[PDB]
């Protein structure tokens, strides 16, 4: 038992959409109608309680136009060659399924029009197949379907729970007890949860993430959420990242803590709250952009990542060097990782004239591959040159001379990296705020600002 | 407490298949139903059981001893066994798609003497008849032909059904 | 006006609770009953709709010990000298004061006892002075408080706002709208807010912070939040660094996120769920601990730093240091700064054998101070030695010598603070993570777990 599918062809406010399932679902959105919507349909088609009031004419797209309801729901029966599990889950139903081999099980709805007496009348029928289905026996006022599935409905036999809203009037430890709750233990095999805080989804693994979008027409976009092993040991971090940004509209990926201090900066002067519509600065640093742009591409939500051009060195091996800042955003492109490079330079002074040794030679590898660099600037990728504070000298160079009495600015604040931007951006004038703004190297606050063309 | 009480002590926390030599009546379903009573209370899953019977009177007998009960349990005789488990919702399956899954059986009127004469009857005018020989069973033996060709029909019977009493 | 302070002599929950005041005014805690009686003592005094209905029996600590309830609120009725103010806001009363050289207003409410006739008997008394207090003037049904106070309730003429649990069905981004609209839109001059979520508190300035504890008997602690114009810039990292941390009850402040890497993969490894029962990991950067130090401690919230004795070098000059690591701890116990240290190093080589000279510049400066390393000590202040790096190299080195092929470890973690220390912590066991919670230099790990000691 597995839960593929659901495709409501009609309700009160749903007209074609289709969500892909799992065991464990998380829905979210702006449209609190739509979520409230969708576990409503939940309610109509697999408890009682809701099923016998039958339908009102409310509870149509249009009140009169294409009176037929139909919620159709894909439960995939069957389970693996090892495991007998497959016969007891069978078990319930006797003639709804035709061919000795059926992997797919079928539950739907069928409701009448509201021309003639005023009432819904509820129709429900099972099937392995969408034709010829078979109608739910029923011999009282219970039917054959009611001692398969028992729903229990949270809000402030096979279990299905149905939880709404459980972050009100609790406490956010009590929310990261709850999401332990959910996500670990095996008595909440089946639920579906609506949220609007992203205290409860701390924990998550094996799950699957609706999100409702802004319109009025509400469309559904469903990701399936996993974290591998190797990504295990340090799950909490991508976790506590992820579940914040879930619920923005337009987010940027960058590197530390002295990028937030810009960038923030920046957006409180020239922009009028960003965060109101929609923009998000996610920390990511020292894992790979690989998950959280499937994540979001997945999810409906556009994202803008700003990248360095770093070298690592290998670990037990001398003068040879890695291209971490190129290999990130083409295994993002899906390429492979190119080829490790080595120079071969004296000792010297490790200090000063190995930086500018180093900031030449990624010079060089930029002009070589700048197709693809072209090719990242088709997406929403923007690379810097050599790092971010080069492009910071080229875009605000004389008031950076001017604060620091230093003759190259540049040293001093790849010095200490936090300390020297704090204050740097406390002695900022406006102005200069709107000359990064205007330059084309920060074309990332442009695209994060999201000002609608028509 | 001699050849009474150890025969009740050591068929009621049995857990395995039963052959009970019962004496010429008297009382042999006052043991069906108290071991049907233990069984039922020990076990606390969806798993149901099966009473068969040859009469229709014992079969409300025993319902009228045991009482009512939602969980599934069949109680009645073998011929309602067999026609409303294996044939009538897997007929359409095992013997092709053509077949009826609607019919009424008489025993009254048909006395034909072959096993693929027999399907005509069923798949031609609606009706499920028996075989000409006393020593010979169509009803029961159509229900082991489709358990064995279908595989939908095997997925039921064990996934319901925890023990068959038979009498 | 400026709300100064309420004390409740007796109410439903309340013994001798004493709360500072001020206008906008936020509330939250563990207790939610001692956070919704508290505006329920607010409608009590300020609103009529819960006054006409009188004291029930319930309503007393004990239902039949000391029926005496008096709930007292404090005005601060003097303004400015250079604002006529004054004489507008006293004339609405005349009899009250006796001199018009009075500073500070009361407003009490007194109840009769429920032992005979079953009824509270609301009475109001204003008044300039506790002694000889006077009623308040009703001519009708409507008295004289009446028409000066209007209490505006808001659940899912002075004005004064009452809103309970706004965050109730609401985006996330309408939260931070709706921060914005109490914290800077003059409309919203005083209410009193209930939350547990903080993303109403993204930004804040010029408000009251009361924490409710999470004992039975309600104890209350009162803070005044401000946040000085030298941190401006950076107000909205602070903002949402605290936002989060004021829900804690255990609290530790680092540098850096290679050290939320660490101690998370720690802390996941031998705590079940620190976040469970209070902890939280708090990301200072850039900035000093004396604005967390005193809003954590105001609050009655525990505070665990752990730092690193680090060098800064002076802008504009060569050779000159301060001992920034140290000045930030000796500013955190109120002592004055130190002078900065110069010394006299040949231009040598400037990668490695510097940070040799720095090291042991730096463990000689930390047998120097050893006196105020053991004042720190005395309380939850963590310094280091050198590095937190040179602490893991002391606890757990033989294992990042079978990690990293390098003969020495320590140097390859500072070559990448943020992509080799992944690398570390994937490539970990569980016997050295005990190894690690068990050494004494990081008895944080002790500090922030929070065993009860009896």
């Amino acid at each position: 038992m597995k839960f593929s599918n659901i495709t409501i062809k009609n309700f009160r406010n749903f007209e074609k959409v289709n969500i892909n399932l799992d065991n464990k679902n998380v829905i979210f959105g702006m449209n609190d109608i739509g979520k409230t919507n969708f576990l409503y349909a939940l309610r109509f088609l697999l408890d009682k309680e809701i099923r016998k009031f039958g339908f009102n004419k409310s509870d149509y797209h249009k009140h009169d136009t294409s009176k037929k309801i139909e919620i159709i729901l894909t439960l995939d029966l069957s389970n693996y060659e090892k495991d007998e599990d497959t016969k007891k889950l069978i078990s319930v139903v006797k003639g709804a399924r035709t061919s000795a081999n059926a992997d797919v099980f079928y539950i739907a709805l069928e409701s009448k029009y509201d021309d003639k007496e005023l009432y819904g009348n509820i129709i429900l029928k099972w099937g392995s197949e969408l034709d010829n289905l078979i109608d739910i026996p029923g011999r009282g006022n219970i039917n054959a379907l009611d001692n398969v599935f028992k729903v229990i409905y949270i809000n402030p036999k096979i279990v299905i729970y149905l939880i709404e809203e459980p972050e009100i009037s609790l406490h956010r430890s009590m929310q990261i007890a709850l999401s332990k709750q959910l996500f670990e233990q095996s008595t909440y095999k089946y639920f579906f949860l609506s949220t609007h805080s992203p205290e409860l989804l701390y924990e998550m693994d094996n799950t699957r993430l609706i999100r409702v979008h802004s319109t009025e027409k509400v469309v559904c976009s469903s990701h399936m959420y996993n974290v591998e092993e190797a990504y295990g040991s340090v799950k909490k971090k991508l976790n506590k990242a992820l579940s914040s940004a879930l619920f923005a509209e337009r987010v940027l990926l960058i590197e530390g803590p002295s990028e937030k201090i810009l960038f923030e900066k920046v957006l409180d002067e020239v922009e009028p709250e960003y965060e109101l519509n929609g923009g998000f600065l996610l920390e990511v640093g020292g894992t790979y952009f690989n998950h959280y742009v499937c994540t979001l591409n997945d999810l409906g939500i556009t994202h803008i990542i700003k990248t360095d051009n770093d070298l690592k060195s290998k670990k037990g091996k001398k003068g040879v060097y890695e291209l971490l800042g190129l290999n990130r955003c083409l295994n993002l492109l899906g390429r492979e990782n190119l080829d490790e490079i080595t120079i071969d330079i004296p000792e010297d002074i490790k200090g000063k004239k190995k930086k500018e040794r180093l900031n030449e030679r990624k010079k060089e590898i930029f002009k070589q591959y700048k197709n693809e660099v072209g090719e990242f600037l088709g997406e929403r990728i923007y690379l810097s040159e050599i790092d971010l504070e080069n492009d910071l000298y080229s875009a605000i160079g004389e008031s950076m001379k001017r604060i620091f009495e230093n003759e190259d600015p540049v040293h001093y604040l790849q010095k200490s990296k936090l300390f020297n931007m704090v204050e740097l951006v406390n002695n900022l004038s406006t102005k200069d705020c709107f000359d990064v703004f205007e330059h084309e190297k920060f074309a990332c606050l442009k695209e994060l600002v999201g000002s609608d063309r028509g | 407490m001699i050849e009474d009480e150890m025969s009740r002590e050591q068929i009621i926390k049995d857990g395995g298949n039963i052959l009970v030599t019962a004496g010429a009546g008297s009382g042999k379903t006052t043991i069906l139903v108290s071991k049907i009573e233990a069984d039922l209370k020990e076990n606390k899953t969806h798993y149901s059981i099966a009473a068969v019977t040859f009469t229709n009177k014992a079969a409300k007998e025993i319902e009228g001893r045991l009482g009512y009960s939602s969980r599934g349990n069949f109680i009645g005789t073998n011929d309602g066994f067999v026609e409303s488990e294996i044939i009538r919702p897997f007929i359409k399956d095992a013997f092709g798609n053509d077949y009826p899954d609607n019919f009424t059986a008489e025993y009254f009127d048909n006395q034909f003497a072959s096993y693929d004469k027999g399907l005509q009857v069923l798949k031609y005018q609606n009706i499920l008849g028996t075989y000409s020989n006393p020593k010979k069973n169509f009803k029961f033996q159509l229900a082991l032909d489709i358990l064995k060709k279908s595989l939908v029909a095997r997925q039921y019977i064990f996934s319901k059904y925890f023990k068959i009493f038979i009498d």
